[PDB]
Formats: C-alpha cells, sequence, structure tokens
C-alpha cells in the first residue's frame, strides 16, 4: 500500500508539471478555412494575396 | 460607510483633512458610483472598533 | 416464454387458453387467489421482471392488468413467491378452504430478500418492505413458505450449506 | 400618437404623428439618427428617483406589470379617450389594456425598427432629458438588479 | 529579454520570449481571475489560453475581420466563469464596454465577482431567450459574440440581431457539431447553420475550424447588412 | 474549493509537510493533521483519537 | 388553416395556400426529419428525427410563426413515427424495435422525460422496427403496426399489451381508426387491408379485439391510409404505390363497392398539338420533347439547365415560338426548322425572367396574356396591364384561401374569358 | 513536454499493475484465466461481500 | 472526348475551387432558397427503400 | 422525485447502467463511495460517474458535477441508492460510484456503448 502511495505521488507530480507545461506552451492551428463571396467570377478571381 | 454622507459631513471633513483639496467631492462622488458591498452594521461596528483601537 | 410472454395452457385438454406479456425479461412468477363469495374466487398471476417491476394480472376475465408497482431497491430479481395461504406447494383440496395469501417474498441477486405485507402493499401501491433480509452472499434460487404461514425457507445454489 | 421609452435614466413618453407607413419610411431612411430624434424628440421624460431600492422595485414591477411611476406617466398619457402608444412588449401592452385605463396601445408589431431607431437616437438626448453619462447609471442599476436577483 | 509584436487587431500582442505567446495589455495589474500568469515589459500583459478560451482559439486560428476595437461596445452571450469576457474587456480597454449575459448561477456568481473588480463589464444574469428583460438596460451594441450551446442559435441570434445590432455590424458565432447533432459531418452542419443565418439576414463572410484546440468546433464570422 | 475536496483530505489538511516527506520516504502517513484542536478529539484518547 | 409538409430534407415547409409557394422553411434544429404529427387543437406540431429526438414546435398566432419550443429527452434510436394523445403524451415508435411514451404536459415536473418504454418480440434473421403508432381514444389504448407483420394493441395506462395479431405477412405500413373507435384499419406492404372490430356489446364489455375482415385491392403495394366518418358519408381513402387511389366505405368494408381513382387525372396537361408543321409537343419535368408527324419523328429536348421546377404551363402558337412558365421564373424561346433537326434560341427580358406565370395563351404570335400567381393579368407584346373586378371574400374565403384565384382563361382572336372557382366567369376585351 | 507525457504513461502503467496486485490480497473467491492472446488475469466469483 | 465534356459540364456546374490551404464557395440565390423546399436526403431515403425492397422478402 | 438533481435516467438506461455496474463489481474495476469517487476524479482515471438520486441531503452527491464538468467526464443519475448498493455488492446504501480505467477488460465494449449513450443524453 505504501508503494502504491509513492508511485501515485510521483505520477501526480508529473501530471501537474505536464499541465503547467501545456498551459505555458503555444501550438499552431490548422483547420478548415473557408471564405464566402457573391460572384463566381470574383470567386474564381479570388487570390489570398489580393 | 459610503452612504450616510451629507453636506455637514463634507463640512466636518473640511474641519478634518480638507475639502479644499477636492478630496471631499471625490469621495462623495465615488461614494455615489461605488460598487463594493454596502457593509452591514456588524462589519460596520467591527471596522469601527478596529479604527478606534488604532487611534487610541 | 421469450421476453415478457407467459403463456397459459388448459391442462386436461392440452388447449391454449390465454397469454399475457410484460416487457424487459421475465425472471419469475407465481400464483395467488382471492375468494369473493360462496365458492367463487379469482386467481391472480404475479410476475417479476429483472428490474423489479412487479405486475399483478388477473385471470377470470381475460388478461387485464390489475396493477404494477416497483420493488424498493431490487437490482437483480431472481425469485418471487407468495405464501401464508394456498399456493403451488400447499394447495387446497376443496374449494371452500381457498384462503388469501398474506406474505409476499422477493429474493434478489445479492442475497437480499425483500418481504412485504399484501394487505397494505396493495394499498400504498409503491410500498415499503415489512422487512429486508440481508443474510446470504450469493444468489437465491429457492423460496418456500410454510403450510400455515410462519416459516420462510430461503436457499442458495452456489456454495455449501447455504 | 405616443412612443414609450424605458431609458436607463428614467421613463419617457414622446409624441409621433402618423405608425406603420412611418415605419416603412423609417426603415428605408434609417431614421435612427439625430435628425428624426429632433423631428419627434420630447413630450415628457421622468427621471427615476436616485434610490436603487425604488429602482429595483421599479424594474421588477416593469418586468412584471405596469409601475406606479408608470401610472404617474399615465395620468397624462392621454389626449383622446383611446390614445395609441407604442410599447416594445406584449405583456405590458396587454396589462395597460386590461387595467384601469383600458385604452389602445399598438401591440408588438413591426415597430422595433422604431424602438431601435430611438435607441440610436437617445444618445443625442444626452443633454436633453437626463444630462449626464447615463451608462454609469446603467452600470449601477445593473449591479443592483443582479445583486437582488441572485441572492448574495 | 521578451519582445512584443502587435497583431492585425488592436490590443492583441504576440510575445516572443522564451516561448511565443498570446497576450493582451492589462487593464489593472497584479490581479488574477483563473490562476493565469503574467509578463511585463513598465507594461503589464496577460496571457490567454487557446484551450480555455474559444476566441483565443479564433485569434491564433486566424480570422481576418474581427469586429472588436478599443472604443466600442460588444455583446457576449455565454460568459460562463467570465474568463474570455474579462479578456475581451481587456482588449476593448478603458473606453469600450462589454455587456455579458449568463443564466446558470455558479458562473453567475463568478462573473459578478469579476464585475465587482473590473468596471467595463456589465453583467446580465438572465435566460437569453427573452431580450425584453435586458432591453431595459442595454442600448445599441456594436459587435456580437455568441457562444451558447443551445441548438436554436439562429433564433436567439436573429432575435438579438433585430433588437440590438448596429447596422452593417459584426457578428461571430461558435458552433459545436457534436452538441447540435452529434452524428454527422462538420462542414455539413456548418453549411446548414449559415443557411439559417443567411435566411435570417446575416450575411456571413468566413468560418474556421479550431482543430488542434477543440473537438470539431468552428466559428462563423459575418455581418449585419441593411437590416432591422 | 474546500467543499470540492473530499473527506480523507479533510482529515489530513494540516500536516502536509510531514505527509509529503513521509510519502516520498515511504513511511507511515500522519493521522490527525489539523483536526487535533477539536473538542471531540479532546474528549477521545489514542487509537480512539485516530478513529 | 395551414398545410405543413416534411420532405426528406431537414426542414419543415409550411406551404402558402393562396399561392402555392413555400411560405416558410422552418429548419429543425436536429438533423434529418423522419416523421411529423400535430397535437389536438392543432396547437403544437411535433417532429421525430434521426438523431433520436423529438422536437416540439408550437404554432400560435397566425401562419408563418415557427419557433422552437422544446426538445424531448433523447436516445440513440432513430424515431420512425409519432402520435399525440392530448396536450400530455407523445407516443413514438422507433427502430430499436420498441415504442416509447414521452410526456409533454404543462405544469408538472415530468415535462420532457420519456416515462414508459414498451418492447416488441423481434424477428429472427432481420432487425425489425415499429412502423406506425395510432392512439385509440374510447378504450384508452394504442395500436402499433410493426415490421414483423403484426398488429399489437397495447393499453396506455400501465403500458402493457392486451392483444396481438399476426395478420398480414410482410411489414405493416399504415394504420388508422374511425372516430368513435369501433373499427381500426391496418394496411401492409403485401397489398392487404385488414379491418379489426370491437363493435358488438360483448367485445365492448371485455374491450377485446377481433379481426373481422381482409381484402386485397392494389397492384404493387400499399403506402397510406386515411379515414373519415361524417353524416354526409363514411369512407376511407387508401393510396397505393401502384400509383393510384382507392376508395372504400367504413360501415361496410366487407360490402362497399370500391372505386379506383385512376393513374393520371388530366387536370394537368402535359402535351399540346398544332397544325403548323404538324407538331405534337410534350413537356415533362424539366424536359420538352417534340414530334412532327404525318409516321412521326422526334425533334427537340429542352433539359433546361438553369432551374429545377416541373414545367407547369407550356405553349407554342402558330409558327415556332415557345412559352414555358413556372411560378418562379419563365423561359421563352424562338424556334427554327432546318428539317430533321430544329434549333432553339432563348430570348432575354428581366420582366419575364423574374415574373411568375400560372397560365398563358396566345392572341397572335405577338401579344400574349400572363396570369400571374398573385391574380394579375399582364399583356405582353413580344408591360401593359388590365384591371380585374374584385370578388367578395366571404368567411369561406377567409378559412380556405385559394378559392378566389384565377383558375382558367380562354382567349380566341379577340375576347378573353377568366374564371375563378368561387363561381365567377368574366369577360375581358384586351 | 513530450518526455513528460511519455514518463506519465509509464508511471500509470506500473501503478495499475501494482494496484491490481494489491487488490489480489483481500478476500473473495478468485479465478485465474489466460486470455488466449497470452494475458494472465483474474475474475472473481459472483459473491457479494458482507 | 464527349466524356471529358461531360466532366466539363461538371466543371462549369461546380462551385468549389481550392486555393492550396484555402477554399471558396459562394452564396446560393435568394429566389432558389426561398421558392424551393430543399433537396432530399439520398442516404436516408435509399436506406428506407432498401429496407422495403430487400431480398429477404421475395418481391418479384 | 428530486428536482435539484437534473440529468436523470429512464427505465432502459437504468437497467443497462446497473447491469454494467454488476459486471464492474465482478471484475474489480470500480470505486465506491462519494469521497473515493472524488479522489479518483481528481486523479482523473475515472471512465465515468454514477450518482444516486434520492440521497437526503442532496448536496453530498451534488458536490460532484462541478469537477465532472471541469474534466469533461459524463455523469448520470439513478433513482434508488439501495438499488445501486445491491448492484455494486455492498449491504449499505451506496449513493455514488465511479467506473475506472482498464483497457484490458472484457467489458470495454459495453462501457463504451453506455458511455456514448450517457453522453448524448447529457448534451
Amino acid at each position: 500500500t505504501q508503494d502504491s502511495n509513492y508511485v501515485r505521488t510521483l505520477r501526480q507530480i508529473e501530471l501537474k508539471k505536464l499541465e503547467k507545461g501545456a498551459k505555458q506552451l503555444m501550438f499552431k492551428s490548422s483547420g478548415n478555412h473557408t471564405i464566402f463571396v457573391d460572384s463566381r467570377e470574383k470567386m474564381n478571381e479570388f487570390t489570398p494575396e489580393k | 460607510d459610503k452612504a450616510s454622507l451629507n453636506d455637514d459631513s463634507l463640512h466636518d471633513l473640511a474641519a478634518l483633512l480638507n475639502e479644499d483639496s477636492g478630496i471631499a467631492q471625490r469621495v462623495i462622488d465615488n461614494a455615489r458610483i461605488s460598487m463594493g458591498q454596502d457593509i452591514s452594521e456588524t462589519d460596520m461596528e467591527n471596522v469601527c472598533v478596529f479604527a478606534q483601537r488604532v487611534a487610541s | 416464454g421469450n421476453n415478457g410472454w407467459i403463456n397459459i395452457l388448459h391442462s386436461t385438454s392440452g388447449l391454449w387458453l390465454m397469454g399475457c406479456k410484460i416487457e424487459g425479461v421475465i425472471t419469475d412468477f407465481c400464483i395467488d387467489y382471492q375468494p369473493i363469495s360462496r365458492g367463487k374466487f379469482r386467481t391472480i398471476l404475479i410476475a417479476v421482471n429483472a428490474y423489479g417491476e412487479v405486475w399483478e394480472f388477473d385471470l377470470n376475465k381475460n388478461g387485464h392488468v390489475i396493477r404494477r408497482w416497483k420493488d424498493q431497491g431490487g437490482v437483480g430479481i431472481t425469485k418471487i413467491q407468495v405464501g401464508g395461504g394456498t399456493t403451488t406447494t400447499c394447495p387446497a383440496l376443496q374449494i371452500s378452504k381457498i384462503k388469501q395469501n398474506r406474505w409476499l417474498a422477493v429474493g434478489s441477486e445479492s442475497g437480499f430478500v425483500n418481504l412485504y405485507d399484501r394487505n397494505n402493499a396493495m394499498t400504498s401501491s409503491t410500498p415499503t418492505p415489512v422487512a429486508a433480509l440481508d443474510q446470504l452472499t450469493t444468489t437465491i434460487s429457492n423460496l418456500q413458505f410454510s403450510p400455515d404461514g410462519q416459516i420462510l425457507c430461503m436457499a442458495s445454489r452456489a456454495v455449501k450449506d447455504a | 400618437a405616443y412612443v414609450l421609452t424605458e431609458t436607463s435614466a428614467g421613463y419617457a413618453l414622446l409624441k409621433a404623428s402618423d405608425k406603420i407607413y412611418k415605419s416603412s419610411s423609417l426603415i428605408q431612411d434609417l431614421d435612427s439618427s439625430d435628425k428624426v430624434l429632433k423631428e419627434f424628440k420630447i413630450a415628457a421624460f421622468s427621471k427615476f428617483n436616485s434610490a436603487a431600492n425604488a429602482l429595483e422595485e421599479a424594474n421588477s414591477i416593469i418586468e412584471g406589470k405596469v409601475s406606479s411611476q408608470l401610472e404617474k406617466l399615465l395620468e397624462e398619457i392621454k389626449k383622446d379617450k383611446k390614445s395609441t402608444l407604442i410599447v416594445s412588449e406584449t405583456k405590458l401592452a396587454n396589462a395597460i389594456n386590461k387595467l384601469g385605463l383600458n385604452f389602445n396601445v399598438v401591440s408588438d408589431a413591426v415597430t422595433l425598427d422604431i424602438y431601435r431607431a430611438i435607441k440610436e437616437y437617445l444618445p443625442e438626448l444626452l443633454p436633453g432629458m437626463s444630462d449626464n453619462d447615463l451608462s454609469k447609471m446603467s452600470l449601477g442599476l445593473a449591479h443592483s438588479i443582479g445583486r437582488h436577483k441572485l441572492k448574495f | 529579454k521578451v519582445v512584443i509584436e502587435p497583431h492585425r487587431h488592436a490590443g492583441v500582442y504576440i510575445a516572443r520570449g522564451k516561448e511565443d505567446l498570446l497576450v493582451t495589455k492589462n487593464m489593472a495589474p497584479g490581479e488574477s481571475v483563473y490562476g493565469e500568469k503574467r509578463i511585463s515589459v513598465k507594461v503589464e500583459y496577460r496571457v490567454w489560453n487557446p484551450f480555455r478560451s474559444k476566441l483565443a482559439a479564433g485569434i491564433m486560428g486566424g480570422l481576418d475581420e474581427l469586429f472588436i476595437a478599443p472604443g466600442k461596445k460588444v455583446l457576449y452571450l455565454g460568459a460562463a466563469s467570465g474568463t474570455s469576457v474579462s479578456h475581451v474587456s481587456d482588449v476593448v480597454g478603458p473606453e469600450g464596454v462589454v455587456y455579458a449575459v449568463e443564466f446558470s448561477h455558479r458562473p453567475g456568481r463568478e462573473l459578478i465577482s469579476m464585475a465587482k473588480k473590473r468596471p467595463n463589464i456589465i453583467p446580465i444574469i438572465e435566460d437569453a431567450r427573452h431580450p425584453q428583460k435586458y432591453r431595459m438596460l442595454i442600448g445599441m451594441v456594436d459587435c456580437v459574440f455568441a457562444d451558447v450551446a443551445q441548438p436554436d442559435q439562429a433564433r436567439i441570434i436573429a432575435l438579438n440581431s433585430h433588437m440590438f445590432l448596429k447596422d452593417q455590424g459584426g457578428v461571430v458565432i461558435s458552433i459545436k457539431a457534436n452538441c447540435i447533432d452529434s452524428t454527422v459531418d462538420a462542414e455539413t452542419v456548418f453549411a446548414r447553420e449559415v443557411q439559417k443565418l443567411r435566411e435570417e439576414r446575416i450575411k456571413p463572410l468566413e468560418q474556421l475550424t479550431l482543430e488542434p484546440y477543440e473537438r470539431d468546433h468552428c466559428i462563423v464570422v459575418g455581418r449585419y447588412m441593411r437590416s432591422g | 474549493s474546500l467543499a470540492k475536496s473530499p473527506a480523507s483530505t479533510i482529515q489530513i489538511l494540516g500536516a502536509e509537510k510531514a505527509l509529503f516527506r513521509a510519502l516520498k520516504t515511504k513511511h507511515d502517513t500522519p493521522k490527525y493533521g489539523l483536526l487535533y484542536h477539536a473538542s471531540l478529539v479532546g474528549q477521545a484518547t489514542g487509537k480512539n483519537k485516530g478513529k | 388553416l395551414r398545410l405543413f409538409s416534411i420532405g426528406g430534407s431537414t426542414v419543415v415547409t409550411e406551404w402558402d395556400l393562396a399561392t402555392g409557394l413555400p411560405l416558410r422553411n422552418y429548419d429543425c434544429n436536429s438533423g434529418v426529419i423522419w416523421s411529423i404529427s400535430i397535437n389536438d387543437s392543432q396547437d403544437k406540431l411535433s417532429v421525430g428525427c434521426d438523431n433520436g429526438t423529438v422536437v416540439l414546435i408550437d404554432i400560435s398566432g397566425g401562419p408563418g410563426v415557427l419557433e422552437h419550443d422544446t426538445i424531448l429527452m433523447r436516445q440513440e434510436a432513430r424515431v420512425l413515427t409519432l402520435a399525440w394523445k392530448k396536450d400530455d403524451f407523445v407516443i413514438g415508435g422507433c427502430s430499436d424495435g420498441r415504442i416509447r411514451i414521452w410526456s409533454a404536459q404543462k405544469n408538472d415536473e415530468n415535462m420532457g422525460r420519456l416515462l414508459h418504454t414498451m418492447k416488441v418480440d423481434k424477428a429472427k434473421k432481420e432487425s425489425t422496427l415499429v412502423w406506425s403508432v395510432i392512439y385509440l381514444p374510447r378504450t384508452d389504448q394504442i395500436a402499433s403496426g410493426d415490421s414483423t407483420g403484426s398488429i399489437k394493441f397495447w393499453d396506455f395506462q400501465f403500458a402493457t399489451l392486451n392483444q396481438s395479431f399476426k395478420a398480414h405477412d410482410a411489414d405493416v405500413l399504415c394504420l388508422t381508426t374511425d372516430t368513435d373507435n369501433n373499427y381500426v384499419f391496418s394496411a401492409g406492404v403485401d397489398r392487404k387491408i385488414f379491418q379489426f372490430s370491437q363493435n358488438t356489446n360483448k367485445s365492448q364489455k371485455n374491450n377485446r379485439w377481433v379481426n373481422s375482415s381482409n381484402r386485397l385491392l392494389h397492384g404493387n403495394d400499399i403506402r397510406a391510409i386515411c379515414a373519415y366518418q361524417s353524416k354526409g358519408a363514411d369512407f376511407l381513402v387508401s393510396g397505393g404505390v401502384e400509383k393510384t387511389l382507392v376508395i372504400n366505405s367504413l360501415t361496410s368494408f366487407s360490402n362497399g363497392n370500391y372505386r379506383k381513382m385512376p393513374t393520371v387525372e388530366p387536370y394537368s396537361k402535359n402535351v399540346l398539338v398544332n397544325k403548323e408543321q404538324r407538331l405534337v409537343v410534350s413537356w415533362s419535368e424539366s424536359t420538352v420533347k417534340i414530334w412532327t408527324m404525318g409516321n412521326y419523328k422526334l425533334v427537340c429536348k429542352l433539359t433546361l439547365k438553369d432551374d429545377q421546377n416541373i414545367s407547369t404551363c407550356s405553349l407554342s402558337p402558330d409558327g415556332q415560338v415557345l412559352v414555358v412558365g413556372r411560378p418562379s421564373t419563365t423561359k421563352v424561346f424562338h424556334l427554327q426548322p432546318v428539317g430533321n433537326k430544329l434549333k432553339v434560341t432563348k430570348l432575354d427580358n428581366d420582366l419575364l425572367l423574374r415574373t411568375s406565370t400560372k397560365l398563358v395563351k396566345f392572341i397572335d404570335n405577338s401579344k400574349i396574356v400572363i396570369c400571374s400567381c398573385e391574380d394579375d393579368v399582364f399583356i405582353v407584346d413580344l408591360p401593359q396591364e388590365v384591371e380585374l373586378l374584385e370578388v367578395t371574400s366571404t368567411k369561406s374565403s377567409i378559412k380556405v384561401p385559394y378559392i378566389n384565384r384565377i383558375n382558367h382563361l380562354e382567349v380566341d382572336q379577340n375576347i378573353a374569358v377568366i374564371s375563378r372557382g368561387c363561381g365567377v366567369v368574366d369577360i375581358l376585351d384586351l | 513536454v513530450k518526455q513528460h507525457l511519455q514518463r506519465e504513461t509509464q508511471l500509470k502503467q506500473v501503478q495499475q499493475r501494482m494496484d491490481a496486485q494489491r487488490e489480489l490480497l483481500k478476500k473473495g473467491s478468485k479465478k485465474k484465466i489466460v486470455d488466449s492472446s497470452g494475458k494472465i488475469s483474474f475474475k472473481w466469483k459472483k459473491q457479494r461481500k458482507r | 472526348i464527349k466524356t471529358k465534356k461531360r466532366k466539363t459540364l461538371k466543371n462549369l456546374r461546380k462551385d468549389s475551387v481550392k486555393r492550396g490551404k484555402f477554399r471558396v464557395q459562394l452564396l446560393s440565390t435568394t429566389q432558389d432558397s426561398k421558392t424551393l423546399p430543399p433537396k432530399k436526403e439520398s442516404s436516408i431515403i435509399r436506406s428506407k427503400d432498401r429496407w422495403l425492397n430487400r431480398k429477404a422478402l421475395n418481391k418479384g | 422525485p428530486n428536482p435539484k438533481a437534473f440529468p436523470l435516467a429512464d427505465a432502459a438506461l437504468t437497467q443497462q447502467i446497473l447491469d454494467v455496474v454488476q459486471q464492474a463489481a465482478n471484475l474489480r474495476q470500480l470505486k465506491k463511495g462519494a469521497n473515493e469517487a472524488t479522489k479518483t476524479l481528481n486523479r482523473g482515471i475515472s471512465e465515468f460517474i454514477i450518482m444516486a438520486a434520492d440521497c437526503e441531503p442532496i448536496e453530498i452527491l451534488l458536490h460532484l458535477p462541478l469537477l465532472c464538468e471541469d474534466k469533461n467526464v459524463p455523469y448520470v443519475f439513478v433513482p434508488s441508492r439501495v438499488a445501486l448498493g445491491r448492484a455494486c455488492g455492498v449491504s449499505r446504501p451506496v449513493i455514488a460510484a465511479s467506473i475506472t480505467t482498464n483497457d484490458a477488460s472484457a467489458i470495454k465494449t459495453q462501457i463504451y456503448a453506455v458511455k456514448d449513450k450517457i453522453e448524448t443524453l447529457l448534451i
């Protein structure tokens, strides 16, 4: 029982450090990025730069 | 508290710290616009007994 | 039967008289009577689903639900029996001595046995147990009443001396 | 015609010459502006008493029914024995229809272009009916009603 | 040691330090809401987490025309715990204000405590579904944010569109597919939703999925155009 | 927050230093912690005080 | 009165009765809609949808108002059919092989929760499902037809079955009742209708059910039943996928001589003929096939690539001009021969391209009459109008809208004639 | 952060194996099965404790 | 030949061009959306009619 | 019968939840008691949460949904504490239970089925 206690304590330690890491971190997003417009000619003429 | 405040209270505050600093006007208008808890009678009497002890 | 089907066959003919059905999974069922008059009496069929939805039907008219109720607690119900009067093990020999059963026993999956009084259970209609036996540690499979209504024998099927 | 506004500095009734066709002109004009505000600007504003207890009972009985100060507006809401007002609320229209004055108020019809129009407009009444920054009075009123609504 | 970089939108800064970060100029310094940290450069700067804030998932998701600015008025339907809405109060700063609304009472008490501290938030603690009870206290909002899990987002947002929206205004809705329908595909449910808003006069412009933060949430950015 | 936490934690709350040292060194956990100053534990004695 | 329809989409369409438009698309909030039924007093309609859920949309205060009111407590089985008892109970049958009893009651804390679940003995080498539920008022029972081919009478108090029948072999598809609850009619997919009775005093006194009679009358299979029982007449109408309608009597289901209402009723013409170059021309859904004859050979085909409505009203005068019109836009062509081929060219004008046309005829090759959907007659010359003498709206015109619209018009060389179904025939010189 | 996550997974694995072994010592009627993939595990008799 | 012009009917008919990471589809016409009830569900109606005319009953 | 405890099960879900409880007790994969439930919830290895719906007073279980939402784990009400007690296999009236993680089970499939059922209910 004391062994299970000790291992549990270190596991919670590592869990909390991982959560503080994920809170202090920053990732990058990549999702479906759609854009609406009203003309099909203007749609085919769309350019992200323009 | 920030409620029981009147013109003679402002005058005796001028006989106290000052009114000419404008702090009297500032505290009465912030007393009108203040959003902290209007403290009740017992918090009131306790901060009263606290202040009296400190002044003594 | 299959799911909630209890079927009923006229015996010394071999005929199909009538079938009634509840839902869920029928675990068990037993018989009680009610006298009315000089030699006239109605039989009531009692059925327990697994969850503890006791149904009580009658059989003089065709299958018309008298009532339902739900046993208190009762996760896994696995035997019911009535007792204190006439039954399937202590039957009468002539029509006059048919007497209403008084005590009703529900033996669960734990080893718990809920035990009811009918005379007020029927009234309060989601009633409380007269008592809750909690002795055994395994399943029940045999519950039998006395001839006269005092003694309740309960019996497991999974360990010695149970 | 009359136009109701429940301002966060008070309660006001205004006049308007005829309704629905005026709403057509309003939505096609965008009469939300100071022009139409001046065009039908003022009949009677009544600033509420600066007492948050009276204010809490006020807007509670406003969400519930008609108010006592609302009856103090109703003492001269009228010029004809049925004189139609514009309210923005169904139950309040029905309450002022089924209580002691019994006369006509247009129900929750298309007149929300109208009410949002005077909602864009009442900022240009900031020295007109109640002469201050009314949003501070809004903040005080909202905290009072929240601290009353939740127990706290 | 840490440098700043301003964003496309105002108030939004990317902090390039020991790690890149999303941060906003604080209103008041040295005071926490949900146990977040800080950074100064003196100017005090508060992080958001793109996990725990959905608009934070939007900004680093990348949205062209968000209709927030400093000196404006925003509506927030769905400010539970007050985190993202206090942060939106931060980004509109002193001059602008937000009207937050909420119905469940535990985040109700949390948001009203943040309202005790911070001034620019004004709280309404009602069910959103009957806007008369807050058209008594709100007038002519500029932009709208809507994160409400109820399925009739179109009805409730069209209601606040007819009541409070500024003309040619800006609106942002969030969509949880696994809350509205929970069986079928993301872009399908999204197209159905923006069809609803298109019939309800809201001209949309873009939508974006929040993949490595949320499970099939997206956000729809659109305008209110020539409508009342 | 004190409500959110469970019962055995409430039996602990005080002696957290002794706790974490005892768990990192695999010894006996402490029993009373902070609840020693209750009148009931003042009535009891010993292993009864633990219970 | 209004008419709501559910298509295979995810919306309800409350149609526009005076005109024949979709008056309102109400999108349901929850996925693909499977079935619909409205409560007693026509107050609250309810839809059952594949996400497993029952949506209550209440209708009050005139037409067009469709507001979400309630969701019921949902479960993983797709809902196949629904039926209201009163303002209190929604009974639904679903492809977990079982029937749920949901509560919709005002001022009781059990609003929203399903409070009973009854089950069907399933098939063997299939995955059976409940097809239709109907509520019987007098003896407080519910009936369900389910895909094993069975008819099951549950009773609604205590949620328990009283009667079961293996009537007809494949899966049941529709049920209905008479009003005062003596006969219940069931109809399968194997072209059979069975009548179940209670009407004698003994079967009333025990509330038993006994299947009186059966009959097969259809060609392919049966899809829908409806009953009506009033002092003028007592009949049910059954509609069969063998694409035709049949009519039977309620007091005399074993006796009454049936009527077979035919496949096509010619109230919608699809074809036209003209002696200029010996033409027959047929418009179908979005397709115009022509023939010339004298033997014959086909000519053209107009798969109108733009729009997707059924071509309602079509025309060709003497010569080679073509009008075809929808209640949405129009489409006008100039045609030309070369022999075994023809040539078509589309004209262009915004008035015709926007406006809506119920009916249209030719005066010459040049001036034609446009019957708008809103009861307005244009003349166009290849934007000149004419007033119309109003008819009185009566109380029946208030209830039923579409009786006042222009039903027919005929124009010869000069004088046109206009007819609305109230009983007005009217003469125009144009 | 990746290292920490992997460490956490290892720790929870060892904790779960130790926890099952610790529960293997109390009471009941135990029954040893070999899952035919090659796993060793147990199953208790249907027996409610007092 | 004509097969590829059938596919160019698909090309002139389609409404979605991807631009690498990004994607643009446009707004359907007001008169269509207002004066048609929307299209049916292919998968669901196919499922129901398949369940009707399965092989498990020997129809035809 | 207890209107504070909101998301409440029906008959069929009640039956299947208590059955999967029975298999859980036969496999030693679940923890009993409200305090140990909150413990394994803070340690976050719980598959899901069952609460009883007639514990008087109701707050003893009502302290759970806050953390259940904060870690996004599904929780579901069953309306008899004695029933849940006999289902889990302890003579006393149990009011709370949690099913724990073990992806080496033979009850994996039923756990996941009832999990998504409780989820779609809880939406």
